[PDB]
């Protein structure tokens, strides 16, 4: 319906968002890792930060799939979509950011292992609106489903 | 923004690229190197690293002219001729056209040689995308221009030779060797400004942006200098006046490439540049080093990007000649001119 | 079938300026640290402005939801529509503009770290913005409900 | 209706003019500042002169809410419309180009002080753009507010 | 309908032709200005011209305005539509050829100032095309309500 | 009706095509002038030379704006369409072609004075093109024209 | 009324290719004409060469205009919109080729001035193109002419 | 009906193709007549190979005139439109062919003409690309005017 | 039905994934196995990871294949269809991510044999996507799914 | 009808796969015979090759001239039409490695001469393409015969 | 019907898929085989994994023809549709990702001829991509049988 098109939409922007980050961090970590072996449990950190994000989108996904029927009001569906979406967009968008800052930080780090905090600290404010996406999108799916009154 | 496409290209050489750089001589290390004038502690330093290799095969405490220029020539066929070839896409086209460039004043030089007459076999070392075994002597033996463009289209790809060959058909290049040299790098830093304009929309250029205009600041000051007090003609482009953001203007760069004297053009220009205007060609020298070295250490900071491997390429060339600079004053137990002064890498 | 729309306008673009915005400004930050390792407490500031926007995209989002029926009226469906352009257009445009003036900035912060304020006068600029979408999506909502009725 | 809609229109294309002005001007701005950091002063100047153009736009926006009709047909819908236009198109075209001559304009300051003055000369004749639209809009509103009518 | 978009037409298109032409006449401007403190007024000269243009395209715009309606005639409707493109988009064309030759004018007024002339017979000759639309756009006012909205 | 589009199609092109064509020219009569100081009433002819093409365009529009009714058919709608069309694509074409040509000539012009006339005439030959369109729009337009409502 | 949009294309894109070819030729010609001054005589007859295609488009459209009535039933329509259309594009392509070789030639004429008329032969080939297009639609014109149903 | 488009896809792509030919032969022609001012009667002949192709192209478009149907069914339409094609686009393809080989090949002339007979097998290779497409339109159109309105 | 179309697009964009991913890790081994063959072993890891998620991607297509309904609904169709999305994009985006990791994670263990693991790590954060889509898909299909018209 | 489409497609993509293939050879096989002058005996098997394929791709066209009926079903279209594009773009894509191996094996010729069946060798591997979709024309196009009025 | 454009879906896709590898493979082979034509056996072994993905979908196509009948439900369609999208994409991807491996092993054999056998290893990783698509289409079609799928 258009339930199911609010399943698709979170499990698939948050998934593509989430590559994309874990993707580019990596690369940054491989360069840094040869260099010092030391700054290792440093650099984990900044990639496994767009990390976190998928597995809250995930969640809200397999939400959906419970408040799925096969066939339900027009009413259930476009606030099922508008949820799904919002989510799916907001961990593509913080998955990205996060991404691009943590690349350039993990040289950052090879020179200064002293800042690695101060790397972190840069990609915790573009989860803001990835954290603050997935408690809304939860809420609003859970509610939504009730078959009119959503 | 850059790491926002995914390139199976892309990943390839600059993967390579950083494979290199782990090895590499540091910024410390040079430090380190000035300081020394110990035989075996200038072997050390150098043992560990993408150069040490050649340098374990004969060992030799006191580093003459000859062992220099060898190791070099070795280092730069790992690094710059194979490269390019298990490279593809858009990506190894970039590689063979500043190899490419760098090639057309090594081999234009060769040319102007023959008609001077000059003894060749090996030539001195640059980056050249293939050796002196392949392109350069064919491109030679040419020396009529006609043959020079059909023996450009044999190359596939093509070099940038094809069109320097057809300007100088119409005598925009004129003779001397002066001259050349300063419309070659004239075509050589336009190649690099329309390559960026394209290549910008998925890897952006911050770093190299910014080391590109100073870069081609720094060269044409030069070459004006250069050409200050030694003789300047006026309507030629001695002065490699070149489109530019506003950094240098075409006009502040003609007064000093005449001889009328114009070194405070430096002066005005410099508010965070390393050069400064000053009465010592010598101190003036040190500077220009110093400048065009850092913010290529910068760009590794950026990652998957086109800005990446382009100043390290560049930085390349700079650390070969730093090697040799400090390797052979430290042989002969006398310390460096232009290194020991220097300080900022 | 409008209510949809009025969340997606909302939730995506104003996520996507945000995220745009931490991630130029994080480029900045991560080339500085290596010249001058101890200017982070003065970046940070710029960094933690861009995040605000979503919290009220989604706020807007939320409101649009209770907003919508499945009588339908073409009158309040355009409300809510309408209501949603406002802040995710703002959103994304006032976050596009500080991001990139940030990221020029951090290298200001590198040279000149007194007149520090003056980066600060320039990004103030884009947050009016969304202000005025804000301000506007909030009144929208108020017409906005009736329950799709002419 | 279409008037809700005129809103819209209205703060998409103005943020966008704002947002462009304020990232050019920036780049130039911060670096001129850093080869000399007295000229912070004249180059805000520039930078103020789009960021007030969201304001002018602000006004007719608010405006426009509280005279919203609860019934609303096409001759009430389109005149506000027009309006939203308006601010909209002025915004969008002022802002675009305050952000090119100011960028220019920069490297005026910084050679010669004086011709300060000069550089303004040049941005106050995009600001006849902002006026134009502004005063279009208010005319349109006051014909506009009348309610339902076909 | 078709009058609410005749109205739009007019204000739009002219607006953008103006815009272009002062930025890109601007960054020439610019450029001359400090290498010459005493060439200020002719520099002025080519940037003012496109300024001209949008005063045209305003006036249309009023007297269409007032014979704005939904309520109104087709023949009215019409009338306001061509009427609208027709001063829109030659006043478009107008400010893009004084804006580009305005910017490379420069160097004229600069080396050679008895030639400065050159520059201003150009554009003198560019300002043809906006006449050319006004004219027209003022009849057809003239059918819509008699002697030019009288 | 139809008739408001063919007034319209007219004035569009023709206005764009003379705009494009005075712009490319202006560029390199500044250049020329500069370069050789005497040749300005040599370099005049050619920008002037796109805009005449306007004069018999302003004719057909004339026509067309006191044809216009409440109401049109659409078999002799289309006649009064495809009459704009003519005169304003051609037009067009004859302002881009003399336009290019402009540009090129005046560095003829700048080196050799004495091959000033032969630069002239290769912008007359584009011109014929211009000419015919005229024509062809006139045996359509005439037959189309029938007052109010045709 | 749909074959009127024939008699509007063949004028259309035929003078484009004029004009495409003229463009080209131009600029060659013009850079020719200050490395040898003594060529131009040769140089001036490929560039009218292009612009005779012009005319045989011209005579395709004055044919139709005269039998167009005002009223057409659909099916004749159609038969002449598609006759205008293998005249139109063969003309715009004709153009193409006539223009590149063109310029191509009086380059060569500079270097080596002997085989000027080889040039002109090339051009002459691309004369076919135009011509077998051009040859259909007057027999198409012919049968499709009665108007009203065949 | 989409029969006398029939006749215009067929004359178009064959124009085209043909173009192409004799446009990057021609550049290629142009280079060796100032190596070698001899050769021209060799040269020549690769350009007619691709000048052969629209000969074959009207044949097909005269079939289509004569076969035309008197109001034409939609399936009497798409038989003439699809032969049209099919020799239009193989002729485009094989036309390309020849102007690439073409180029290539004359330079291949200048330096050796004893070996310019390799060239011309080549070159012929490519124009049965354009024989089998000619083949199957006549095949297609025959087809059409059997059982007439087929 | 419209069943069948989700079992096909799913499996197809997870293989686009998975084959990327391997290509791009192939590329990097394939360099590094002529300059050290002594980590054949090692390197066997990364490119393999990319296809163990195509594995679920068959499992999920054989049991909805098994599930499938004669004839659908739209509504009903939607979900099937929608599950083919989930694991096809996750498959997709990580297959992705992992490639890039996985080619520069070679030059990691070729100075650094002991940090193999902590490229294989890294790799392990996208492997969650390819879990949680199949997880997803596997019940918006068991819903939808009842067997024989669905 | 969508048999004539059929037709169309097969001929006119397996002459652009051929037509790409002749080019791209031929450019290398021009360079290889002014160095070389026993190579051309080689050369000449290479190209000739993607000359038959298309004679393969014209037996299709012909087979499905003869199923076409008069006011067939689209039901049968579709059989002819299926079985016209699989000849084609298999075509279409075995000539594309004919000429890339082709070019290459030309540099390869010159070096050694000998291994002149190691490059035949390559080439017939792109024939199994062809094969795999001519046989399933054949089967399809008898199948489709089913005479006039479906 | 939709099983013909099912046999028509796989033999474009992978035909693609094919020529992509071939292409990039046997370039390789030519810059080998200047070296050393002892090395053409192993040379060989690269190109030969593209070709063979086409025989798998040779199988599955052929499959669906005799499936074929004149009463095939949309259910039928459906599933031979599903199976040849499976295979042809599948196909496509497999067949590309062999390429880019494919050609650099080809350099891997060219500088050490003993590591033959790593390249072999390397490219059956990408093959089991084209396998799990060619499963499901086979499996699809031979479950299916509603007597031998008709």
């Amino acid at each position: 319906f258009f339930g199911a098109i609010g399943c698709a939409s979170a499990i698939i922007f948050t998934s593509l968002g989430a590559a994309y980050g874990t993707a580019k961090s990596g690369v940054g970590i491989c360069a840094t890792c040869v260099l010092r072996p030391d700054l290792l449990f440093k650099n984990i950190v900044p990639v496994i930060m767009a990390g976190i994000i998928a597995i809250y989108g995930l969640v809200v996904s397999v939400l959906v799939c419970y408040s799925l029927g096969q066939k339900q009001a027009l009413y259930t569906g476009f606030i099922q979509l508008g949820a799904g979406l919002s989510v799916g967009l907001s961990g593509l968008a913080a998955g990205f950011a996060i991404g691009i800052v943590g690349d350039a930080g993990v040289r950052g780090s090879s020179q200064q292992p002293r800042l690695f905090v101060g790397m972190i600290l840069i990609l915790i404010f573009a989860e803001v609106l990835g954290l603050y996406g997935l408690i809304v999108a939860l809420l609003l799916n859970s509610r939504a489903t009730q078959d009119v009154v959503c | 923004m850059e790491g926002v496409y995914f390139n199976i290209d892309n990943g390839f050489i600059e993967g390579v690229v950083r494979g290199y750089r782990n090895g590499l001589l540091s910024n410390n290390q040079y430090i380190n190197l000035t300081q020394c004038d110990t035989l075996e502690d200038l072997k050390l330093q150098l043992s560990s690293t993408d150069y040490g290799n050649f340098l374990s095969s004969v060992s030799s405490e006191s580093l003459t002219t000859s062992l220099i220029q060898e190791y070099a020539s070795s280092k730069l066929y790992h690094e710059f001729n194979y490269i390019r070839d298990q490279s593809s896409g858009s990506t190894r086209k970039f590689m063979d056209y500043i190899t490419y460039g760098y090639m057309i004043d090594n081999v234009a030089l060769m040319i102007t040689g023959t008609i001077h007459d000059r003894d060749k076999g090996e030539i001195l070392q640059r980056c050249h995308p293939l050796g002196w075994f392949d392109t350069l002597p064919t491109l030679s033996v040419a020396t009529d221009l006609e043959s020079l463009y059909e023996t450009v289209l044999v190359d596939t790809p093509l070099a940038p030779y094809f069109k320097n060959c057809f300007d100088t058909a119409e005598e925009l290049d004129d003779m001397n060797i002066e001259i050349i040299r300063n419309k070659l790098y004239k075509a050589y830093l336009e190649d690099f400004y329309n390559f960026v304009t394209e290549e910008i929309p998925e890897p952006a250029k911050e770093c190299m942006q910014t080391l590109l205009g100073f870069e081609a600041d720094r060269r044409s000051i030069n070459i004006a200098l250069n050409s200050l007090q030694s003789s300047d003609i006026d309507p030629d482009l001695k002065s490699d006046l070149l489109p530019n953001i506003g950094k240098l203007y075409p006009l502040a760069t003609f007064h000093l490439a005449q001889a009328q004297d114009f070194e405070g053009v430096r002066a005005a220009l410099a508010n965070v540049y390393e050069y400064r205007g000053f009465l010592e060609t010598g101190n003036l020298e040190d500077h220009f080093y110093q400048l065009e070295m850092e913010l290529c250490r910068d760009a590794f900071t950026q990652q998957f990007a086109i800005s990446t491997v382009w100043a390290w390429m560049k930085s390349k060339e700079q650390e070969v000649r730093n090697i040799t600079w400090i390797a052979e004053c430290i042989a002969q137990n006398q310390r460096e001119r232009i290194n020991n002064y220097i300080s900022v890498y």
